């Protein structure tokens, strides 16, 4: 999640 | 953008910096975009996909800062949100592309100028040989540690790697398909990282800038053996033809 590919996601 | 260098739009002029409208008003960062046509941004699905309503997001051309305005900038609801049908993910994101179709509160698209302009799209299957350099430009994190996102748009330049040195066990094993593509800093130095996603890899391709890339993952930032990794955009004109047309 502090990464690229899950920008904007709701587990994150 | 982890190293690398502060710009401003000028330099990229066809960067979108794409935000969220919240429930309460608040807006946030999402990702970068590039402007491949006066009313059409691409970008990333993953950016998108667990908020693919299209009324939530705001596209701003023209603007080097993240949360002041620059001069000169416009400002665009998003018409239209598409995602790519085939997406998936297990990290190394499939398909990861998206395109939004910007409408101004007037009705109008993009008016270029000195901060706002198109890039151009690759031939198909025509990708630049590997160890050529090719520049990123993003608002995300200037180190995997930080919290905050940096206020002036950054870029860097990285280095093409081949799928046979990508699809390494020691660098990504079978994450990385042909759809996709490596760049890196040969020390490692400089990457792409969190909040880049969506924006341009551009290349110099017969003398002419080209969209050879989009941010859209990677283990970590800047990390040995772990390149970004791209979508390959010479491996989906099609589909970008027809849902632009």
């Amino acid at each position: 999640c502090s990464a690229r590919g899950l920008e904007n996601h709701r587990m994150c | 953008i982890i190293g690398g260098e502060f710009t401003t739009i000028e330099n990229q002029p066809w960067f979108a910096a794409i935000y969220r409208r919240h429930r309460g008003g608040s807006v946030t960062y999402v990702c970068g975009g590039s402007l491949i046509s006066p009313c059409w941004v691409i970008s990333a699905t993953h950016c998108f996909i667990d908020y693919p309503k299209k009324e939530d997001y705001i596209v701003y051309l023209g603007r080097s800062r993240l949360n002041s305005n620059t001069q000169g900038e416009m400002k665009f609801e998003v018409e239209n949100l598409i995602l790519h049908k085939d997406y998936s993910a297990d990290l190394a994101h499939h398909n990861d592309i998206a395109l939004l179709k910007i409408r101004s509160k007037e009705g109008r698209c993009a008016q270029p100028s000195r901060t706002i302009q198109t890039i151009a799209l690759p031939s198909m299957y025509n990708d630049p040989q590997f160890g050529t350099s090719c520049e990123i430009t993003g608002f995300g994190k200037e180190q995997s540690t930080d919290y905050l996102y940096p206020e002036q748009l950054k870029m860097t330049v990285v280095k093409l790697i081949s799928h046979r040195e990508c699809q390494q066990p020691h660098y990504y094993g079978s994450e990385v398909t042909t759809k996709m593509l490596c760049a890196a800093d040969p020390q490692w130095k400089t990457d792409s990282c969190q909040g880049d996603s969506g924006g341009p890899l551009v290349c110099s391709l017969q003398g002419r800038m080209t969209l050879t890339g989009i941010v859209s993952w990677g283990r970590g930032c800047a990390l040995k053996d772990k390149p970004g990794v791209y979508t390959r955009v010479s491996h989906f004109l099609p589909w970008i033809r027809s849902h632009t047309k």
